[PDB]
């Protein structure tokens, strides 16, 4: 499924942009959010892949 | 290559004109704009804030909002501008007296390490012909015949001129002054353009009216903005100035009056800014409906939710405030990039202290800096709608009293006094329009010191009369208890120490024989009947101490002395002074002559500097009433005993200010100046201090001049002895008088 | 042929630098390490399928 | 007359020597372009045989 | 010192400030910019690309909710400090005071 | 290297330098008329006549640059006498100058005529047109006193005067150059400037210089507006150009400007009507427009000093309603635009009416004379002046130049002191002085200067002689005999030697029938023989009483006017060719003001010879002037001590001090 | 950068100087004329070569 | 020297340009003739 | 004088002959050029 590189590029670019906020100084959720939301989305995508197989 | 590149780099630049929206003066008070948006500038002498009850600033905001809500057309706008600045215009004064020169050198030495900065408020009420941006999107493209361009021209000029009249009438207690064209040397110099140029340049460059658009030639300083930062740099002839902007973006559940007062007391020279793009009632009601909808789409908070927005919307419909788009950009000026960042952090701490969370502007530094010039909405970073009451609470036109350093009728300000607030007051006799009956006049210059003596009243009056010699003014001093003898001798003028038992020394025997002089001498001998050269020196003195117990002799003595001084006033700077005025003035003869000759003298640079020890004893009589009401610059002093009636009824002093005066210490040096409506609890002080010279803290004390200026019959009775032994010259006998002072100072 | 002494040259503002919060680099690197191992295993299955 | 403020200003702003240097340089550039074009054509023909 | 302070009599300030006209919680002007960009992508490369809408639209909603007026600052920077040509030569972005409009 | 900006090629005729692009040029050295001597009434008339003579030769070919170059003059050299008294006088008078301005102004106008067997005839037509333009300009500038810069042979090496000014424009220091077979662009520069690449300031090979561009459109208030710069503590070269526009071009520019002002969103009826008035003022007012850029290039030593100079100039010009715009990146273009015929490098010219060009650069300067280059070495002495500019006095003002000088004023009011001072400090020339005296005015001064003053016999023994005829003054029997004898014997000595006369009072010998014709003929003979008469008179009414005195007064070079309140109106007004305003300035001086108005040529200034502290001048004037008691003390000493000049002078000082007590 | 000019002949120097200036201007305009003439001739042979090259391209 | 030198150098530069163009045209015309007379048989 | 006259003689002779050879060789080039390069075309 080419949707696998597709999700790869989209999710990685989104993560890079979302973590660019700390440099951009527009987000006040440094520690709890950047681990929690990242782990939630990561677990969601991992479950999606391990289900797709 | 290495030759042609100058022109190649030259022609490829964006001039500052693209960012400055101004053009020809159309009216002497109103400036055009390339988009045809006429505006006017309002210099304001903000009324004092320290000396008022908390509820009364609420009342001031109420009156101010009430006047605004009448004229706040949907087409208006406001740019307040409190340009804190340091005083470079205060020339050092030449002198002749040695005692005065020493006193002034010591005094200016006492100012090493003091905030010498003066607030300067402003207001530019702008008028766009059209409000809605959507139709203006077309209007920027259409073509209009010149006659209808003229029609828009007079419509806008008349509308803005009505706005100016209304604001002037609404700023009666704010000392406002509309800035307008003034001519220098057969050429037109704009008064507003200097202020807007100060906004652009950072300096005060006198802007003439040449034959171009102002946008072309109104910037004489090449600005430079950092690629990634908040600070910039202005490359000028007189030196670089680095500026770091700042921005407000988070309000709170409050609009406490004058919450931005803390930036008045600043140690950093800056330029605050505001904007209030007044907004239509339907649009404002829609914004408030949006807030209501967002809030009500949630859990039912008990009171913040419901009733507050109930009353908000009900007021807005019932016409009690007018919403508008607002943005505030404090920009601190400094000399080095580290220092401007330090000042920026200080200003951020100050704003956070009053619960308005600021965030330094970083990406839109240039947009903000071009958003300060009035008539620039397209460059504002963060316009956020607020209640109008709230905007007038972000700019109540509060200000510490500072006075006018230069431009006075006589010239530079007479003295500079310490203020308990911290901001220095530039004292000067000539206040602005106390009588308030006619505009064309000579500024009223009287002064009335009142307060129980030994609290420095003689010290104060000696200090002013000692520093006022930069004007070379004539002085005639009617004193009491021989206090001023030492000073008047030190200022190198005749002092006559009138006393009983010794021959008078002056008599009318040799008077000129003209028919007017015959009239006077006939009048005198008709008043006496009851039951050398005077042109030599400049600063005279006469003692009338023994005449307080004399009913009969006061009229002849004052009659003769005043007549002799009357011929003196031919235009030269003349400064009558007095002491315990009413008893010399408690005479039925010359009250009418005094009022008439007062109106006459006030024209050719005349001044009365009154005084008093017991203000209760003075206000009772008829004569003192006109003179209390005819003094512009009050100077109140402290007293352990005070009465509401006299201070409020007679002296036009408010209740808060009266309680302030009562709260003063018994002998603490603190006197409430009251030039006009403005007030300031100043204090000239003569305490111990340190001097920054050669790394040496040279202990300097003012007592060597206190024992001269301070009134003491004992000290005067030995000063007279030492002058009798050696009466050569005050410049000569001053060291030996100080010597004999040191001889008695331990016996 | 050298810049002329005691004049205003280029700005002193170009010296400015954007400070880095001294935790962003290390944890950003470790986060990319883990996300990259996930993504490589994912493309391992992508090609294998 | 010239009757064009742009024309007179640009006449003042212009020098004969540089204009003629540019003119002859452009003429030689065009001559070189035509010569190279001719060489291209001759190459095309000599290929066109076989 | 303590210039005039509050005692709960302060004039109310409501938080309808910078509650910009928003659809779905996003302002009109930037969302129209995204619509134009995604339409360009869809017309250019492939038509399956109106799936590029929800990701960036959600990220824009999260950006706007946190800091309501980021896009105005973005556009101001882009228009002014990004266009100015000679940023490198001067060491900073500068505009010549004398009006050199390329005329003579 | 640098010739890429300099357009000059070679000469075409003695007075017209050519250009690389065939733009023939000429240079004029304008002294300028004094703007203090004449009131505000005549300044407008000056501007109007300059406008008339400019529009007379108006054509699209013409152009004009104008430069006001200020110098710290060093070409005025110190001179060593051969007598101790004069050396003392010179040394103290020079020490009276520590801290003064010591700056001279020079004004240069250049006319460039660029055209827009036929070729040879067109070359001839171009040069003939330019020479006719020069003739008209010379007719115009008669009052101003300009001279046409032309080649001057120096010992077989032909030179070229115009190259010197164009050199000073770029070199910044007067470096003489020869005319040679190269194109002058290659070597006209010697000290090439080095502009900082950012362009705020510059360099020279020593002196840093920053610029200002004075772009003004409003009609000037004063006919000379920014003349406050003529007196300042910094050097500069203030430059204006007038590249004329042909009349249709001016009409088109005004029309386009009015159109672009109309087609705007704001209406300003203070501008449109004024411009529309000017548009048909141009046709009927008869003034022709043109391009104009103004640039001020102040020099200095330290770069911060240059910025302080610029700030001072900006303030002193905001005082006169003009706003200076500092130059930041255009400095290279501005500086290379100073050279005449560098139209290309003007920063941003904008059209200016002819009245406003002639009213921005009207050729006003405080009169200052020639520091050096005179036919008799340097200037004799350097008089001060009101408003602080050094007048370099000299008797030779515009076939050697005329030198006869007259000193009209009261003898008591500093006439004798002035004469003694001038002769003592002009002793540097070592000329023979034949002094004549009234009431023993100069006995002590001459005897101090090593003469043989004969109080009342061949001239080889001494250089100076003085004959006193105050005894024989008003005795009509034999003044004519004694004067013939003295004049004849002195005239026999007149060959080769640099020569001079001094007449304290001449109107008594003037009414001589036989002697006057001989004096006039000998004058005609001597004018080319280094002859310098120095006439004087106690009061002009004494001179003008005699008719021949007017004839002799017409032949005079420099007039010095002391303070004489009792001055007849007719005498100064039409007798001496003075102005009414100058007559006012003469009376303005007090009874003993110690100032005097020197009408030198056709310009004048109040040379205030002030003997302040810093005084030895009190002692010098005490020994300089002559009184009968002074004369008897001097005679007694000279009789007893001997002859040598400096042996007795201390004894004289002691005796005079005892007299003063 | 040589020494001054011979002063014995002022007239000869700038007489030949004006002659040289006129001759230089004339020769430079004539060179421009020949430059465009050669450009035209080069264009003509260029297009002759191109036309024959195309027509002979079978 | 100087202006006269510029004139002389200018016309000799023109002369060697003439020699260059004449040489190129002579060689290229002889080339055209030779390719033609290569075709003709 | 002599040097200028020699330079002018070189001008006339060499430059005029250079362009005369340019014209004659160009004309011969044109003749042969048209001829052969039309021949094989």
């Amino acid at each position: 499924a080419a949707i696998t590189p597709v999700v790869s590029v989209g999710l990685t670019l989104g993560f890079i942009t979302y973590g660019w906020l700390i440099i951009r100084g527009a987000v006040e959720m440094p520690v709890a959010e950047f681990l929690n939301r990242c782990l939630r989305i990561g677990i969601i995508v991992s479950i999606a892949l391990a289900g797709g197989l | 290559m290495g030759a042609i590149e100058s022109r190649k780099l030259l022609a490829s630049e964006t001039p500052v004109g693209q960012f400055i929206p101004y053009s020809h003066h159309v009216t002497d008070t109103i400036i055009s704009t390339k988009n045809a948006e006429y505006l006017s500038v309002w210099k304001i002498d903000g009324r004092s804030h320290q000396s008022a009850s908390e509820a009364d600033v609420f009342q001031w905001i109420r009156e101010l909002n009430n006047t605004l809500r009448g004229i706040s057309s949907a087409n208006l706008s406001l740019w307040t501008h409190i340009v804190r600045r340091r005083v470079y215009e205060y020339p050092d004064a030449e002198f002749d007296n040695v005692f005065c020169r020493q006193l002034d050198e010591k005094y200016r030495e006492s100012f090493t390490g003091y905030n010498l900065m003066v607030n300067d408020l402003y207001l530019t009420v702008v008028y766009r012909p059209v409000s809605d941006k959507v139709l203006s999107f077309f209007a920027k493209r259409e073509r209009e015949t010149p006659d209808q361009k003229k029609h828009r021209q007079e419509s806008c000029i008349k509308a803005l001129e009505d706005i100016n009249r209304t604001l002037g009438q609404s700023f009666k207690r704010y000392g406002a002054e509309l800035l307008s064209v003034y001519e220098k040397g057969g050429h037109a110099f704009s008064a507003p353009l200097e202020f807007l140029a100060r906004l652009v340049n950072g300096e005060h460059i006198p802007m003439p009216i040449c034959r171009d658009r102002f946008s072309d030639y109104m910037a004489v300083n090449r600005p430079m903005f950092s690629k990634w930062g908040e600070v910039g740099e202005l490359r000028s002839l007189t030196g670089l100035r680095r500026f770091g902007m700042l921005e407000i973006r988070e309000y709170d559940d409050a609009t406490e009056p004058g919450q931005l007062n803390v930036l008045l007391e600043s140690d950093y020279e800056f330029v605050l800014t505001h904007s209030f793009s007044v907004l239509s009632r339907p649009a404002a009601k829609e914004y408030l409906q949006r807030h209501q909808k967002n809030l009500i789409d949630a859990r039912d908070v008990a009171t913040d939710q419901i009733e507050e927005i109930d009353e908000a919307l009900n007021q807005l419909i019932s016409g009690h405030f007018v919403m508008g788009e607002h943005h505030c950009t404090l920009t601190v000026y400094g000399e080095t990039v580290q220092q401007v960042r330090d000042n920026l952090a200080h200003a951020s701490a100050a704003m956070l202290d009053v619960a308005v969370l600021p965030k330094p502007v970083d990406l839109a530094l240039e947009a903000g800096y071009w958003a300060q010039l009035p008539a620039n909405w397209q460059w504002r970073p963060r316009p956020a709608p607020i209640t109008s009451l709230n905007f007038l609470s972000f700019s109540p036109f509060h200000n510490f009293m500072s006075g006018k350093p230069t431009g006075n009728p006589w010239g530079p300000a007479v003295t500079i006094l310490k203020t308990v607030s911290g901001t220095p007051l530039y004292f000067n006799f000539h206040a602005s329009k106390e009588e308030e009956d006619a505009t064309d006049k000579r500024l009223l210059g009287n002064t009335m010191l009142i307060g129980q003596s030994s609290s420095g009243k003689t010290v104060l009056l000696g200090f002013l009369l000692a520093q006022a010699q930069k004007f070379k003014p004539t002085i005639v001093a009617f004193d009491k208890d021989r206090g001023m003898e030492i000073s008047i001798r030190a200022m190198g003028g005749r002092y006559l120490p009138l006393k009983t038992g010794e021959p008078s020394g002056f008599n009318p025997f040799q008077l000129p024989p003209t028919h007017a002089n015959l009239i006077f001498l006939k009048q005198f001998v008709k008043k006496l009947a009851a039951a050398l050269d005077l042109s030599t020196h400049q600063i005279y003195g006469f003692d009338i101490t023994e005449f307080l117990d004399n009913p009969e002799a006061r009229t002849p003595v004052m009659m003769y002395l005043l007549y002799r001084t009357e011929s003196m006033i031919d235009g030269r700077r003349f400064m009558y002074v007095f002491d315990e005025f009413w008893k010399p003035l408690q005479d039925e003869y010359f009250e009418d002559l005094a009022k008439n000759k007062q109106k006459t003298i006030r024209k050719q640079n005349g001044i009365f500097v009154f005084a008093t020890q017991e203000p209760s004893d003075a206000l009772e009589s008829n004569i003192a009433k006109t003179l209390i009401q005819q003094c512009a610059t009050y100077i109140f002093l402290a007293n352990p005993k005070a009465d509401y009636e006299d201070y409020t009824q007679g002296f036009k002093l408010t209740d808060s200010e009266f309680e302030l005066v009562r709260g003063l210490g018994e002998f603490s040096r603190r006197f409430l100046i009251k030039q006009g409506d403005q007030s300031a609890l100043a204090e000239m002080n003569l305490g111990k201090f340190r001097t920054i010279v050669d790394g040496e803290t040279v202990e300097r004390d003012f007592d060597d001049e206190l024992l001269v200026l301070s009134g003491t019959p004992d000290n005067a009775e030995i000063a007279e002895s030492i002058i009798a032994e050696v009466g050569d010259d005050p410049a000569v006998w001053l060291p030996i008088f100080l010597d004999r002072v040191k001889a008695e100072r331990s016996d | 042929q050298e810049r002329i002494e005691g004049e205003y040259g280029a700005s002193e503002l170009a010296s400015e630098r954007r400070p880095h919060t001294p935790g962003a680099r290390t944890l950003l690197m470790v986060l990319l390490c883990v996300i990259a191992v996930v993504l490589v295993t994912l493309s391992y299955k992508a090609y294998k399928v | 007359q010239l009757k064009s403020y742009y024309e007179e200003s640009r006449g003042l702003e212009r020098d004969l020597i540089g204009e003629f240097v540019k003119s002859r340089k452009t003429a030689w550039r065009v001559a070189t372009a035509s010569g190279l074009f001719g060489l291209l054509g001759m190459v095309c023909g000599i290929v066109g045989f076989s | 010192m303590k210039p005039p302070q509050q005692q709960h009599e302060a004039f109310p300030l409501f938080k309808g400030a910078t509650r910009l006209p928003t659809i779905w919680g996003v302002p009109m002007i930037p969302l129209m910019a995204m619509v134009m960009g995604v339409a360009v992508i869809a017309l250019t490369v492939s038509i399956w690309w109106w799936a590029l809408v929800p990701p960036l639209w959600f990220i824009m909603a999260q950006i706007t909710k946190n800091d309501d007026k980021a896009f105005r600052i973005w556009w101001l920077w882009i228009d002014t400090k990004f266009r100015n040509r000679n940023k490198g030569f001067w060491g900073a972005s500068s505009y010549s005071p004398a009006n050199y409009r390329k005329r003579r």
